[PDB]
């Protein structure tokens, strides 16, 4: 029920705990030097 | 020496140690443990040094 201007899909395979590591305003070896999400992140993460 | 220990005492008698007059750089605790929960309350872990 939503309309979006632009939609971005960033894909990457990672460990299990790093899935919980991925969240806005987080920290970790991956969250600090590999992939940091915006503090005002408008979206979400899919992990299977 | 507090994360390199081998006999962390039981919860019924918890072992308390004091740290003073030194330089606290927390990259050592960051790389010395496969962290599962870092829920800090008083100070955010990020800019902790
Ligand atoms: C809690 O764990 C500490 C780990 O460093 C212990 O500190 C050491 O204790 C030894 C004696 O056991 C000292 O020789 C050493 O200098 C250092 O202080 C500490 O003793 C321990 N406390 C309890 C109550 O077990
Ligand atoms: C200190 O940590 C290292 C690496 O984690 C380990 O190999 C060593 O056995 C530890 N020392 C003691 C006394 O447990």
């Amino acid at each position: 029920d939503l309309c979006f201007t632009n939609v971005y899909a960033d894909s990457f395979v990672i460990k299990g705990n790093e899935v919980s590591q991925i969240a806005p305003g987080q920290t970790g070896n991956i969250a600090d030097y590999n992939y940091k999400l915006p503090d005002d992140f408008t979206g979400c993460v899919i992990a299977w | 020496e507090v994360f390199n220990a081998t006999r962390f005492a039981s919860v019924y008698a918890w072992n308390r140690t004091r740290i003073s007059n030194c330089v606290a750089d927390y990259s050592v605790l960051y790389n010395f443990a496969p962290f599962f929960a870092f829920k800090c309350y008083g100070v955010s872990p990020t800019k902790l040094n």
